[PDB]
């Protein structure tokens, strides 16, 4: 790899500036480097990692569907025919970003998530999992769209149910793969109803355990408690 | 797009 | 190139697509396979071409002023040192937003200038060729940063001769010209003075002549017009 | 960075 010959600690450096800079494909290329480093990730290194990746993957997310609603567009009655270049840029965005979640799950599956003891750090990386198998989701049109979808949804259960065992139910890592499970039930798997059930048990069982919480803990699980009620208020 | 995930961009 | 074997008329086409997807980096990759076409660009053409490279080296030029900001800040006295990182990353951005520079001057120079012969486009591609070498200017610390100044100086220079010969003072190419200009002056030829009087002078001109124009028009040449009139407002 | 160029982002 293109990182292999920079320090660890100077790979960490560099995606904080990176961040700063707003530069988030470097963000991820360095990140990227530092986990192949072969060493486990602080909470905060894995924070990097997640951050870099989500807002690389967000772009292409946005571009893609930008570019899917224009290529639905000329596929309408009436519409003029404008040749294949709508669809092989579109394809070609989607390929990039079927690249990106390749990479994110490669860094899982090699060697991120075997080495994860703790529960913070393997929720943490099964969320991640599962997130980026939403996103190959929310692309796939072919034979494996069906496995794709249960390989998101087989992470996220892991997931929950570690996180059930093993952490309080305002735990801030346990409440952003709820939020994300409860969207992926919604727009993966044409599950409104789990989408809703989930985001409200997950609201109200946090706000009892609420009372337990030093101030700086209460903003952090409030924080997260908003957008379930936000997602529940658009569903309902 | 008006649902919330995160991390969030 | 990459974009050799792609139809001109495709590239135009996805450059279109990547501005609505903001995909700046493929839009000007597509513009820049247009251009090596050989063939001339129409005003629309020329301007997918600027607002694409305008959009990649604005990413970069702010995210090098970050770098530079925090470069500087390790810099000062009781700054705890922090090893090579910040500078050798800020490099890194510095030597891309170059390399970005270089290819729109190599563009301008093989052959867009010398095969523009009309005031609109010859006025155009001199404007870009100043604003590029105004660009590397901005980042130049070395013994041609006055060579690179001059080169800057002297594109604006020929561009504004033909504009005021060939061009109504509400032109916006020759408006946009003179802004540009004036913040040269300003921020790299640290002729404050200069700036303010070529500020001033277009403003007053254009609006002497927009009683000329039609509505559509004078909606185009009074919004950089006010944007003469907001730098003033910075200066003075 | 305060002052006005075009085009603009
Ligand atoms: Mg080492
Ligand atoms: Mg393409
Ligand atoms: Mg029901
Ligand atoms: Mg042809
Ligand atoms: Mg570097
Ligand atoms: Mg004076």
């Amino acid at each position: 790899g293109a990182m292999g010959s920079m320090e660890r600690a100077s790979l960490i450096q560099k995606a904080k500036l990176a961040e700063q800079a707003e530069r988030y494909e470097d963000m991820a290329a360095f990140m990227k480097g530092a986990v192949e480093k072969g060493e486990e990730l602080s909470c905060e290194e894995r924070n990097l990692l997640s951050v870099a990746y989500k807002n690389v993957v967000g772009g292409q997310r946005a571009a893609w569907r930008v570019l899917s609603s224009i290529e639905q567009k000329s596929n309408e009655e009436g519409s003029e025919e404008k040749g294949p270049e709508v669809r092989e840029y579109r394809e070609k965005v989607e390929t990039e970003l079927q690249g990106v979640c390749d990479t994110v799950l490669g860094l899982l599956d090699s060697h991120l998530i075997k080495e994860a003891g703790d529960a913070e750090s393997r929720v943490f990386y099964l969320k991640m999992k599962g997130d980026y198998y939403r996103y190959l989701a929310e692309v796939a049109t072919g034979d494996d769209k069906k496995r794709i979808i249960d390989s998101a949804r087989s992470a996220y259960q892991e997931a929950m149910d570690i996180s059930k065992k093993e952490m309080p139910p305002t735990n801030p890592i346990r409440l952003g793969l709820a939020l994300n499970f409860s969207v992926f039930h919604y727009e993966i798997a044409n599950s409104p109803e789990e989408a809703i059930s989930l985001a409200k048990t997950t609201f109200d069982e946090a706000m009892a355990d609420l009372h337990t919480l030093s101030e700086d803990s209460y903003k952090d699980s409030t924080l997260i408690m908003q957008l379930l009620r936000d997602n529940l208020t658009l569903w309902t | 797009r008006l649902t919330s995930t995160l991390p969030a961009l």
